[PDB]
């Protein structure tokens, strides 16, 4: 990380051009250049690169991912003084506290709303249950009722939570990580309603963020579900739109998760004082937030003075009405594996690969298996690649891999060499495409520990090669891709065989 | 593509060799 400049990461749906303008005023006053980037999957890239001491000086994401970053030592503790803290709403500071310390600056409070086309639908439905009949009527007109992103569980969560779904249960001042709430009748009733919309062709299982946005902004669908960042593109489209309360389900409000967009400082940054100056005295001002909000609306900002200025906006009032019906996301380190598992479940149910009951029933053990597997496989691949070593079951599993997995690479080196060579892994897309090789390992229908350890061993073999060709940052996404194949498609087998304890036992001697 | 399938099937064959060993 280069001293004397700031590199900032923020998601590509936010006002990153507005943020760069704030950076240009910082540069004017200080001479320090501010580079704003919006990499793909930044919420996964950050912990990967920051763990090796690289990455941006400042990272923007909703607060839910920041507890895991903090737990892994990737965030600097921030040091705003009491007078600065008093300028932002207390509940926003609460979202960025982890183990008693403030680990990010809160920026703005986000929640999804119902966005509707007033020309197609001046009187939008109050209930989810009305949407099938409405869609049938609109189809007879060449339109559709509703399109929204079905690929990210954030957007279906309001419906899943409406009748009883929850992430982790909060009691006695803390979340019980052993009590996930998607395997219950309310969560299942909500996901069933969604899958039934798909089955009855009122929605398409493939609809993603870009497709839904294009449909609404071209006037083809009467409704979408999105957050404040989307309003700018709808402004550009000239669609006559309103922002309102989400439909009810079984008479109960939809419960969107509330996210606090937050900015953390990389623990490895040599620029922490510059980062603090930028965030406290340039971004978190009326003029700073205005520049970002003018690019893509932020929602209800954390800064009291500017929140009061904007609060008259009916779209923001609707955002906060939806937010009051939902819950603040947890920020515990399990959230990343939780989202992994719920994303798989919704996509499997929506596509019919699983029933709704099976999909949600799998989620809790899927998240635990993913978190544990990801840690083991990523540690092994990275230590193999670097030559240096950097919880009992995971320790024994890594000791097993150092013997058995190194052993596979010894005994089968000639095949492994010509395997990775014919594949000709030159860039980041080539590495992503290795997930197809991984699926082929199991394509004949057979699963066993030899195949599983061999795939991991080949992953380590490839990871060593990646470092030699200056693609060392691709090791963690390789590890994640192996983990995904195993957990997404072999969960049942891993459970039957007692997971990583069974792995250690199988390869003992 | 054919190459990725051939590589995946070779890993499976090696994996069965390893499975038999242990
Ligand atoms: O879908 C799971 C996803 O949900 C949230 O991400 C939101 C984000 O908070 C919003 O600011 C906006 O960017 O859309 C995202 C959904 O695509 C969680 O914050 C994130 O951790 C989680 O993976």
């Amino acid at each position: 990380i280069e001293e004397g400049k700031l590199v900032i990461w923020i998601n590509g749906d936010k006002g990153y051009n507005g943020l760069a303008e704030v950076g240009k005023k910082f540069e004017k006053d200080t001479g320090i250049k501010v580079t704003v980037e919006h990499p793909d999957k930044l919420e996964e890239k950050f912990p990967q690169v920051a763990a090796t001491g690289d990455g941006p000086d400042i990272i923007f994401w909703a607060h839910d991912r920041f507890g895991g970053y903090a737990q892994s030592g990737l965030l600097a503790e921030i040091t705003p003084d009491k007078a600065f803290q008093d300028k932002l709403y207390p509940f926003t500071w609460d979202a960025v506290r982890y183990n008693g310390k403030l680990i990010a600056y809160p920026i703005a409070v986000e929640a999804l709303s119902l966005i509707y086309n007033k020309d197609l639908l001046p009187n939008p439905p109050k209930t989810w249950e009305e949407i099938p009949a409405l869609d049938k009527e609109l189809k007879a007109k060449g339109k559709s009722a509703l399109m929204f992103n079905l690929q990210e569980p954030y957007f279906t969560w309001p419906l899943i939570a409406a009748d009883g779904g929850y992430a982790f249960k909060y009691e006695n001042g803390k979340y019980d990580i052993k009590d996930v709430g998607v395997d219950n009748a309310g969560a299942k009733a909500g996901l069933t309603f969604l899958v039934d919309l798909i089955k009855n062709k009122h929605m398409n299982a493939d609809t993603d963020y870009s497709i839904a946005e294009a449909a609404f902004n071209k006037g083809e669908t009467a409704m979408t579900i999105n957050g404040p960042w989307a309003w700018s593109n709808i402004d550009t489209s000239k669609v006559n739109y309103g922002v309102t309360v989400l439909p009810t389900f079984k008479g109960q409000p939809s419960k969107p998760f509330v996210g606090v967009l937050s900015a953390g400082i990389n623990a490895a940054s040599p620029n922490k004082e510059l980062a603090k100056e930028f965030l406290e005295n340039y971004l978190l001002t009326d003029e700073g937030l205005e520049a970002v909000n003018k690019d893509k609306p932020l929602g209800a900002v954390a800064l009291k003075s500017y929140e009061e200025e904007l609060a008259k906006d009916p779209r923001i009032a609707a955002t906060m009405e939806n937010a009051q019906k939902g819950e603040i996301m947890p920020n515990i380190p399990q959230m990343s594996a939780f989202w992994y598992a719920v994303r798989t479940a919704v996509i499997n149910a929506a596509s019919g690969r699983q029933t709704v009951d099976e999909a949600l029933k799998d989620a809790q053990t899927g998240s635990e298996l993913y978190r544990q597997s990801l840690e083991i496989i990523s540690r092994y691949l990275r230590e193999q690649a670097t030559g240096a070593a950097d919880g009992a079951t995971s320790r024994k599993a890594l000791e097993t891999l150092r013997r058995v997995g190194d052993g596979v690479q010894r005994n089968h080196e000639t095949a492994f060499q010509g395997m990775l060579r014919k594949l000709d892994i030159k860039n980041e897309d080539d590495v992503k495409s290795l997930s197809r090789v991984m699926i082929h390992v199991f394509s004949d229908g057979v699963t066993n520990w030899g195949r599983i350890v061999t795939l991991i061993s080949f992953g380590a073999f490839v990871a060593k090669h990646l470092k030699t060709i200056n693609q060392e940052s691709c090791i963690e996404p390789l590890a994640e891709s192996i983990t995904d194949v195993l957990v997404r498609t072999k969960r049942d087998w891993l459970v039957k065989q007692r997971g990583w304890d069974g792995f250690v036992e199988f390869f003992h001697v | 593509s054919s190459t990725m399938g051939q590589a995946g099937r070779q890993l499976a064959i090696i994996g069965d060799d390893i499975n038999r060993r242990y």
